[PDB]
């Protein structure tokens, strides 16, 4: 960073916070600016200004070289807000909130105002998480803020990380103008968890279209506080230059705890659960910078996926209730559904998307509009077998998945259940039915194929379906052949075995087959 | 004629300068970078601009010096159609879908070609010719040479496989 | 007096800023422009809230306090924060200060009024007890909104407050000879765009011609000083149309909790000790001075719909609980009602209206409306018995009450015209005469043979019998197959 | 009924401790 004037000396330190005494003359540093403390003649230590007291004293939040900071050291000022390295060159790398790269480009302001009323536009472009549960019932649009809430070990990170991994299959094929560049912010997490996500992103080719913001638990509260702000700054570059972006904050709960530490240590009056007055304002100005811009300013986007940990399914906590009131609905992950079997454990009743219908694709809007009617009647009738009861139960079996599904492979398996192709098929054999639909194909296997274009091995039909939809004169008759061949052959040849196999070493072989089918969609 | 965006501000209809940028294309990912730069300077893509982009997707190789994994000129092409139809609200003319038919026969993906001639015959009528026989040639080429489809589908194994 | 009186910034702790004046401090609520240059893109304006001594005064920032050095030059404006008023404001969008934020040239103003006006006296008050037909079944029947009424929509996060305000703008604010004002108090900036566009499409706001709406937005992105004061800015504009022009006017505050919450931020930094549940000690007084200005005077008539956020679904919380006393029609939205399938999610037992009275509304309106409330009260008692004992264990007459009461809960639901995207069905404006007659017949038992799901998510009786005909025909086909 | 009433009574007392610790931790910040 760029020094200018020697504003004062270091007076007191209290871990990662300090206060200064002004130098002779009393220059007075500007508010919210970076200041460099001379720890040695050669080295500096950055810090942010948080309090400008009447005395002339200046409150500092320490950032770098905290062990090397001492009382009586000289303090140089920048007279500027925090700028960081941003661009396409930062992708595929791990970086601090201050901008330094972690071993394993024009700048932009971290403290920036959000787009105003006429700057934004209604969210129309879809953002595929790659989950049949989410993309139908709780659909995320580009520029939307969709919360992820739930307990520890409910799949909050995995559903956020797999959403970034789901973009690679599209991003590779599509024009780079419409590619979803991701920004995973890791606030207060364990260090090895960031390494495992780095390897997991690298193995699925995600690092090409992703940059990892990182402020681990070892690193101070100053960095954790500022980490989501640095994450959005990197996304806003793509937004303001007419491209679409994704921002995951994992998680805002640990950011708030870091901000509470800073506020309490600098004698800011605490309120509810010991947090300061402006802990709502902390998350509000962060999440509002995520938006969908107008045609007049490129039509770019920053989609936000803030994660917020709840303690024993308690939504009444102050930090959780704040973030719910800011975001455009949530994706609630229930602990009982996780242990029960459903993974991802998406509680559809508790979850909600405030801009769902307009966000979805034309094809996905066709099937999903009916699913709301079926699952509404299924949930009611389950408490108190109809056609809704049969077809409703199969949807629940289909929603279970480990890795994210491709848009073609998802929508066809849901369309089958909608029109009632899995009615004669039992509930336990839905994943075996879905596996044989996607990877294999029964019409081409046995004999009775004779489709001119529509097959499941041809992955390129994905984008034709998105244009025309399934309910359309081009694909309707050709699709209903594929499914009729698949059902009749599966019921006759494949499901006949299950009435038979009632012996040791065949019942176990059936189980191990069906359990592996839950993973691959 | 004059035009206004969704709010009612003035919009730059001057398309022709940005068209000649797309003609100097070389690799087709550069065309998208231009399409970004028009929107940034309050100039929405014209119906002719999309067709000029579609031309560049057909002619050039893919990304740049290096190849990307799973390139698919068709998938990049069909995404651009989805953008103009649904979001920007523009019906693609006869020129639009003719560029799509060319890429099916050029790359050899005949199965797509069968689906899109059905589309071209029903939606935008035009003249369903020249490429229909070239597409049907590639269909017979797969049959006579060896076999159609891949070998994972043919297998006939069944039972407890994977 | 005190017009361009110079001062210097004594202390800066967040949005709260102290200012030292050499020739004495200005009055309270006095706006101050920060003249000093800095590296700013946007200006800074401070409003004095407290006095510390004769020469020092504590303030709150309307914009961010970034780059603000100590001893920075500050100058007074003349009085309070001034906001433009009159018919030149109609069609335009504004911020807390009154600057146009829509990029459509300079406003025509010709007069400006201060944000902090005093509330009307007892002599200025007047009651005009007429029913404002909202076209919504649960509201018009059970808790009818009156003309001149202050109305509040209480509910937790994601229950249908913003949806109900939008439906009321469709149902009532369009066919209205008066103007309207929308206080976007600390809510989503993205929701503000959709309102601006949908009003431009429907031509309540018109660029080329006549406009009948004003927008004043102080959203979540803005600091607490703006979000606190932005409710009053909109109220000043509505006060001009009320007092000066002498007119019936609508006000729309989404959300009034965000006013109280914004004051809760500054109040901590100002050095006040917090009261119950960490709110400011002046919580009742803050709402007092704001809500009392919103009233029907002898000169004109404000008719304010407000949204009220119930934090953590805790209705006993001070922020809603204090607000309830001020309102004429209290609308309470419940989460369990929303999740069960009934939209709008109005829990009619916790709701109330002042004009629910045989004198104001008709005798047939009151008697039918009371029977719905009575039947639903019996139904909640019977619902606990069926869970324990069973449906078969109930009496012969009580079974028929359950069949009617189940239909009453379903018939209270309504597909909204703004919520066509959500429901996937066209909207229904249900007339007051239709609402009273259809519910009256259901209580009599004229529609006992009509099935239950016919009543779910429809308008009046014609749409019920239409859906029942479609259910009879489709059930006849599936039975034949 | 016994065990839920005890939890109501624990929550009543734990609430008032936590209420007052926050309220008086405020004025320790204010001196
Ligand atoms: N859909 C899923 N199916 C199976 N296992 C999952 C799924 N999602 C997450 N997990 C597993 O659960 C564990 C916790 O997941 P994580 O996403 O870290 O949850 P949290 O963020 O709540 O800690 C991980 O070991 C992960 O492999
Ligand atoms: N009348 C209604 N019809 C359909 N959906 C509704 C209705 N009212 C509320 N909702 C649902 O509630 C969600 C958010 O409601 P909203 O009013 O925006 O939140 P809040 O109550 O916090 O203002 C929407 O996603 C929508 O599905
Ligand atoms: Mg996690
Ligand atoms: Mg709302």
């Amino acid at each position: 960073f760029k020094t200018t004037e020697m504003i004062g000396y270091v007076h007191s330190i209290d871990g990662t916070i300090a206060t200064l005494i002004p130098a002779p003359g009393n220059p007075g540093v500007a508010y919210n600016t970076i200041i460099q403390i001379q720890v040695s003649p050669t080295t500096f230590a950055a810090g942010l200004v948080f309090n400008l007291e009447k005395d002339g004293r200046i409150g500092i939040i320490l950032m770098d070289n905290i062990t090397e900071v001492q009382s009586g050291q000289k303090v140089m000022a920048t007279g500027q807000l925090l700028h960081i390295p941003v661009g396409a060159g930062v992708l595929g790398k791990v970086v601090n909130p201050l901008g330094h790269e972690v071993p394993v480009s024009t700048l932009g302001k971290v403290d920036t105002g959000a787009p105003n009323i006429v700057s934004r536009s209604p969210v129309n472009y879809n953002l595929l998480t790659g989950f049949k549960a989410v993309d139908t019932m709780i659909p995320i649009g580009r520029g939307q803020r969709e919360l992820i809430v739930g307990d520890r070990q409910t799949g909050k990170t995995s559903i956020a990380v797999s959403t970034i991994i789901n973009q690679v299959r599209i991003n590779q094929q599509i024009l780079s103008k419409n590619a979803v560049i991701s920004i995973y912010v890791s606030i207060g997490q364990r260090c090895s968890n960031v390494a495992r996500i780095h390897r997991l992103l690298q193995s699925y080719g995600a690092l090409r279209y992703t940059t990892v913001m990182a402020a681990t638990a070892a690193e101070p509260a100053g960095l954790q506080y500022l980490a989501p702000y640095a994450g959005v700054t990197m996304g806003e570059y793509f937004m303001n230059r007419g491209r679409h972006c994704l921002c995951v904050y994992d998680d805002l709960s640990k950011q708030a705890v870091a901000y509470r530490q800073i506020s309490l240590l600098l004698r800011r009056p605490p309120g509810r659960e010991a947090y300061p007055g402006d802990v709502f304002y902390l998350h509000s100005r962060l999440l509002e910078r995520a938006a969908m811009l107008s045609p007049g300013k490129g039509g770019g986007s920053v989609t936000a996926l803030p994660i917020v940990e709840t303690l024993s399914n308690d939504v009444t906590a102050y930090i959780v209730t704040n973030v719910i009131s800011i975001t455009d609905g949530q994706i609630y992950l229930d602990t009982k559904l996780f242990t029960g079997g459903q993974r991802p454990a998406v509680n559809i009743g508790l979850s909600v998307s405030r801009v769902g219908s307009s966000a979805q694709n034309a094809a996905m809007k066709g099937v999903a509009g009916k699913l709301k009617g079926i699952l509404a009647e299924y949930r009611k009738l389950a408490a108190d077998q109809t056609i809704p009861m049969i077809r409703g139960a199969r949807f629940v079996a289909l929603f279970n998945q480990k890795q994210p599904s491709y848009f073609m492979n998802a929508i066809v398996s849901l369309y089958a259940c909608l029109n009632g192709y899995l009615d004669d098929v039992k509930v336990q054999y839905v994943k075996f039915y879905e596996y044989l639909l996607v990877h294999r194909d029964l019409g081409i296997m046995y004999g009775t194929a004779k489709n001119k274009f529509f097959y499941m091995y041809v992955q390129e039909l994905n984008y034709l379906i998105r244009f025309f939809t399934l309910n359309s004169p081009i694909l309707h008759g050709e699709l209903e052949e594929m499914l009729k061949q698949h059902t009749h052959l599966f019921l006759q040849h494949y499901q006949s075995k299950m009435n038979a196999i009632k012996s040791e070493k065949d019942v176990k072989a059936l189980k191990n087959l069906l359990y592996s089918c839950k993973r691959a969609v | 004629a004059k035009k206004y965006d969704l709010f009612g501000y003035e919009v730059d209809t001057n398309t022709a300068p940005w068209i000649e940028k797309i003609k100097k294309c070389k690799y087709y990912d550069e065309a998208g970078e231009v399409l970004v730069n028009m929107n940034v300077s309050n100039c929405p893509p014209d119906i002719a601009t999309y067709n000029a982009t579609l031309q560049c997707i057909y002619q050039s190789p893919s990304k740049q010096s290096t190849p990307v994994d799973n390139e698919s000129k068709f998938c990049a092409m069909m995404d651009l159609l989805e953008e103009m139809q649904h979001r920007n609200r523009l019906k693609p003319n006869e020129e639009s879908w003719t560029w799509v038919m060319k890429e099916c026969v050029k790359s050899g993906q005949f199965r797509l070609g069968y689906c899109i001639q059905q589309v071209m015959e029903t939606e935008c009528k035009g003249c369903p010719a020249d490429l229909v026989k070239a597409n049907e040639a590639n269909a017979q080429k797969a049959k006579t040479e060896g076999k159609e489809h891949p070998g994972h589908l043919s297998q006939q194994a069944g039972l407890f496989d994977v | 007096d005190h017009k361009g009186r110079v001062g210097h910034v004594s202390q800066v702790i967040g949005a709260v800023v102290d200012v030292h004046f050499a020739d004495g401090v200005p009055p309270v609520l006095t706006a101050l422009d920060v003249v000093d240059k800095l590296g700013r893109d946007e200006p800074l304006t401070l409003e004095i809230v407290q006095h510390l001594d004769a020469h020092t005064g504590r303030c709150i920032a309307m914009q961010t306090t970034d780059l603000l050095k100590l001893k920075a030059k500050v100058v007074s404006t003349g009085g309070n924060i001034s906001v433009p008023v009159g018919r030149e404001t109609l069609g335009r969008i504004f911020n807390v200060l009154g600057d146009a934020i829509d990029q459509r040239g300079p406003v025509g103003e010709k007069l400006r009024m201060p944000i902090h006006a005093v509330a009307p006296k007892l002599a200025d008050q007047a009651a005009e007890d007429a029913v404002l037909t909202t076209g919504i079944k649960v509201i018009d029947l059970i808790l009818p909104y009156c003309k001149g009424g202050k109305i509040g929509l209480f509910g937790g996060a994601g229950v249908g407050k913003t949806v109900i305000i939008m439906e009321l703008i469709n149902n009532v604010a369009k066919g209205h000879g008066g103007f309207s004002v929308f206080a976007g108090v600390g809510e989503r900036t993205r929701e503000g765009t959709d309102l601006y566009l949908e009003m431009m499409q429907s031509k309540v706001i018109d660029l080329k011609g006549e406009s009948k709406c004003v927008l004043v937005y102080g959203q979540m992105n803005e600091p607490p000083g703006a979000r606190a004061r932005v409710a009053q800015s909109a109220l000043t504009m509505a006060e001009y149309f009320r007092d000066v022009e002498g007119q019936d006017v609508l006000l729309f505050i989404d959300n009034i909790f965000r006013f109280t919450q914004a004051n809760s931020e500054v109040s901590a930094l100002l050095g006040r000790i917090p009261a119950a549940v960490g709110y400011q000690p002046t919580l009742a007084e803050d709402l007092g001075q704001l809500q009392e200005r919103i009233t029907s005077t002898t000169k004109g008539s404000i008719t304010s719909v407000q949204a009220v956020y119930v934090p953590a679904d805790d209705i006993t919380d001070p922020a809603p609980a204090t607000t309830f006393s001020h309102l004429d029609a209290t609308t309470v939205l419940d989460r369990a009602v929303a999740e069960s399938g009934i939209y709008p999610a109005v829990n009619p037992l916790e709701c109330a209206s002042r004009i629910m009275d045989p004198d104001v509304i008709s005798v047939d309106h009151y008697n039918v409306a009371q029977d719905v409330v009575q039947m639903l009260t019996k139904y909640r008692e019977l619902q606990d018995i069926i869970a324990v004992l069973g449906i078969d264990e109930l009496s012969e007459e009580d079974k028929l009450i359950v069949d009617r009461a189940r239909k009453l809960v379903k018939f209270l639901s309504q597909p909204f015209q703004v919520a066509e995207v959500f429901t996937g069905m066209t909207g229904h404006y249900v007339q007051l005469d239709d609402t009273i007659d259809s519910f009256s017949g259901l209580l009599m038992g004229t529609y006992d043979q009509v099935p239950e799901m016919a009543f779910y998510m429809v308008g009046g009786i014609n749409s019920v019998l239409e859906k029942a005909k479609k259910m009879a025909e489709e059930a006849a086909e599936l039975e034949k197959m | 009924q016994q065990r839920t009433s005890s939890l109501y009574n624990k929550t009543r007392q734990f609430g008032i401790t936590a209420a007052l610790i926050e309220i008086l931790s405020a004025m320790s910040s204010l001196e």
